């Protein structure tokens, strides 16, 4: 995250982190949205331009961090992937179309105070929520700068942008799956995700019956804060067809 | 840089 | 989840972390 702050301790306590066994390091920010099932960005298991397929045992799952480099016993939990699902028309040779992918653990993990799953949002909230000008949140241990390493789980919020602004401010083909977050050049504040924030996210929290809800998916963006640059993000609810039917098929 | 994780879940 | 986005140290005890205003005041 560039331009946000530290996080409040238990202030995401869906936050996943998506770490690599060997070498051990970050991989990518993802959710909990169930207690064996965690949500992320496709990419962040499947790119072929940048040589990245991974399965199951690469992976380890870490949930209830706050610390991004020390263990923190007695509060995360480690967990086992079970299998990866990815969405089948997952589009990363073009532009990250479908950047979305759901991960079962091999056990289910124990809510606490620090690990709790966020909601997926339903048609309205996602209709009545997602318009231009509305503040989402965005988290993660990823880069604090384009070009930088954070000590605690960062946070901003970001406006949503109008879908037209999104589509001028790049050559890449945007689709109704994504939707752009940032603030403009002019309106002063900024921010945005960046690298190893990618597969987190994108939650905003309901003023009708005030529970938080992920929107989107951190994606893709060229640069990280960049002035006339936007986050994209994976649209959680176009896309809850798929997670519905892979949880209502293989899922415990 | 990161702290060693208890080898058991590796 | 029918416990899903309700956290434990914030929205369970009634308390608000210190930047959600910002979001409603988007809404
Ligand atoms: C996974 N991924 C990411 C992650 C990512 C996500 C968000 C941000 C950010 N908001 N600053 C920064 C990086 N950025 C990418 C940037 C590119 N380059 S691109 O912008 O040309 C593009 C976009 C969409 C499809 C293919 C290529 C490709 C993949 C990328």
């Amino acid at each position: 995250i560039v331009e946000g702050s530290d996080a409040e301790i238990g202030m995401s306590p869906w936050q996943v982190m998506l770490f690599r066994k060997s070498p051990q390091e970050l991989l990518c920010g993802a959710s909990l949205i169930s207690d064996r099932w965690v949500l992320t960005a496709a990419h962040c298991l499947l790119y072929p331009p940048w040589d990245k397929n991974f399965t199951e045992n690469d992976l380890l799952v870490r949930i209830g961090k706050h610390s991004r480099t020390r263990y923190e016993r007695n509060i995360e939990k480690i967990s086992m992937l079970e299998k990866i699902y990815i969405h089948p028309r997952y589009n990363w040779r073009e532009n990250l179309d479908r950047d979305i992918a759901l991960m079962k653990l091999k056990k289910p993990v124990a809510f606490s105070d620090y690990i709790h799953p966020v909601c997926l949002p339903d048609r309205e909230t996602a209709a009545s929520l997602l318009q231009a000008g509305y503040k989402g949140r965005v988290t993660g241990w990823g880069n604090l700068k384009e070009t930088g390493q954070p000590s605690v789980l960062q946070v901003v919020n970001l406006p949503i942008v109008e879908r037209p602004v999104c589509k001028d401010s790049t050559r890449i083909r945007i689709t109704d799956n994504m939707f752009c977050a940032g603030y403009k050049p002019d309106e002063g504040k900024r921010g945005d995700a960046c690298e190893g924030d990618s597969g987190g996210p994108f939650v905003m929290k309901s003023p009708f019956n005030n529970r938080w809800y992920q929107m989107g998916i951190v994606s893709w963006g060229e640069g990280c804060d960049r002035d006339g640059k936007y986050g994209f993000y994976t649209h959680v609810f176009r896309l809850k067809k798929w997670i519905q039917k892979v949880i209502d098929q293989f899922g415990e | 840089d990161f702290e060693e994780i208890p080898e058991e879940y590796l | 989840e029918a416990d899903c986005g309700l956290r434990p140290l914030f929205e369970k005890k009634s308390l608000e972390d210190k930047t959600e205003r910002e979001l409603l005041e988007s809404y």
